[PDB]
Order: C-alpha cells, then structure tokens, then sequence
C-alpha cells in the first residue's frame, strides 16, 4: 500500500501522482 | 503510530499533488 | 476558488481520521 | 459532492463518515 | 496523559473524545 | 523529544475535530 | 472559515503555550 | 469567544498567550 | 508577491516551484 | 487580514513539499 | 529520511507563525 | 541549519526566530 511504500521509504511526487483519479 | 502520523502527511500531499482529480486513499 | 482548496486540505484530514483504516475517495468534482 | 454539502457549511465526522471507504 | 495514551498506542476517536469538553 | 512533540501536534488538530463545538484542554504531562 | 480558522488557531495555541498547554473553549 | 477575537482580527503571539493554562 | 499571485486564485505546484532557490 | 494570514499557512507548506532538498525563501511583503 | 521530512513540515508551519510578516527562509542541508 | 539544531532535539519559538528574514 501506499503507507507501506511511503512511509517506509520516501516517495517521489510522481509516485504519489499514481493514486490521483 | 509513526505511520498513523507520516499517513497524515501522505494524505495532504496527496491532495496538493492531484488538485481538481482527487485522489483514492487507504493504508491496506 | 481559494477557499473551496482551503477547504479541501481541512475536509481530507478529517476523512483521514475518521475513515481509519477503511481509507477514502476524495473527489473535488 | 463533499465540498457542495462541508464547505458550505461544518458537517459532523458522522456526516463525513459517508465519504468513507 | 493524553500524550502517554495517543502517542505511543493509536487512540480512537471514542477515547479522544474523553478529552473534549 | 522531536516525535512526542510532533505528535501532540496532531493530537490537537484531531481534538478540535473530535470535539468540535465541546472545545478540550491539552495537557502533555500530568 | 472561523471553523477553518480555530484549527490553525489550536495549532497556534499548542506551539505558543508549550508544555504548560491550553483550553480551548469556542464560547467563552 | 477566541475563535470572535482572534478569526475576526488578527491576534498577537501574546494574545494567545492569554489563553494557555 | 506569492500571497498575491495564488491566494486570489489557486496555483498548481509546478507554478509554485518557481520560487523554490 | 486573517485570510492572507490562512492561505499563505497552506502556501509554505506546498512550497515546502515541492522544493524538498533545495528549500525556499518566504516573504509576503514582496 | 523520513522523520526529517516530517520534522521539516512542522518546523515551517512554526516558522511562519513565529516569524510573521518578516517570513522566513527554510534551507533543510 | 534548522534541521541539525531543530529535528534533534526541541527548539523553542525564540531559537526558531534565528530563521525568519
Ligand atoms: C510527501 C510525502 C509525505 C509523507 C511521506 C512521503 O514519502 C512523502
Ligand atoms: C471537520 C471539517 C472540515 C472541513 C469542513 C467541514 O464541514 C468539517
Ligand atoms: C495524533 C493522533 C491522532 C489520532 C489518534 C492518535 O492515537 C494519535
Ligand atoms: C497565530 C494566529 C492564528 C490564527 C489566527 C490568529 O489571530 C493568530
Ligand atoms: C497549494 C496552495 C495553497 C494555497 C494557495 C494556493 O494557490 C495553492
Ligand atoms: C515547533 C517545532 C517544530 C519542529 C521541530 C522543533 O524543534 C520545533
Ligand atoms: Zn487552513
Ligand atoms: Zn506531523
């Protein structure tokens, strides 16, 4: 999931781009 | 509880990044 | 519009935090 | 739409409970 | 304290609500 | 420390959301 | 707006009032 | 109440200092 | 400046990334 | 004013999130 | 690291009250 | 910078105010 792979490790904003509508 | 604080974050940053598309969110 | 985005950041921590582990659909429009 | 019904006016967490998942 | 509590466990929304007013 | 003080941070945000019109104290120890 | 407003007000509080805290009541 | 006294104008770091306990 | 470039109408963040040094 | 006051709240934290590493100067005045 | 991301968000939202209409500069390295 | 001095261990608003302009 997305607290998984964020929180973990740090995301980009074009990673977090992926979970927009 | 650090992930609970860091997902607070992850949500805000979420909006900022989709804008007028929104975004779906869940910790899985 | 400035305030509905104001908004916005306020209504998504609060669907954070009431929806828990469930998460959530933020849709603007 | 969330943003019609809570910015326009302060709705309950139960309220926002609706746009749960 | 609310502290002690909500920041070494993760409270819920019902025992938050023991700290309001 | 950083991470309690962080914390309490979003513990107030998630009182004034919980308890909404009630208001609450916050005191951090105790 | 004033809703939106107290939010950042308690965040105000909780940083100025430090570990002596503070109450906050929306009508007195 | 605050939220008259300091969302209507703006408040000073010692105006909310009156508010602490 | 910046509050009144984006507080009258909203800026996207690659607009916003202008003023990062 | 309160408002100017609450969007530029908002404002430094998308430029903190978009500048990272690099960082940002803030100035409402100009 | 993430704890410094997080940390860094805090500390800009102190930064602007505290500094007011001065502003401030956030230079995290 | 900030970080070393503020993300290691708690500053208070007045070593916060090093930072403003
Ligand atoms: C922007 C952001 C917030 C929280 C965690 C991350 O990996 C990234
Ligand atoms: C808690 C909350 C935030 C934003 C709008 C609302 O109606 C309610
Ligand atoms: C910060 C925070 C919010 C909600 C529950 C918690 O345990 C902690
Ligand atoms: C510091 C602060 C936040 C919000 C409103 C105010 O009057 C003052
Ligand atoms: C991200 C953001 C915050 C505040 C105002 C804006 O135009 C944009
Ligand atoms: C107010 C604040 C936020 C983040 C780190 C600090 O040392 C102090
Ligand atoms: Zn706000
Ligand atoms: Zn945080």
């Amino acid at each position: 999931g997305i607290v998984e792979q964020c929180c973990t490790s740090i995301c980009s904003l074009y990673q977090l781009e992926n979970y927009c509508n | 509880v650090n992930q609970h604080l860091c997902g607070s974050h992850l949500v805000e940053a979420l909006y900022l990044v989709c804008g007028e598309r929104g975004f779906f969110y869940t910790p899985k």
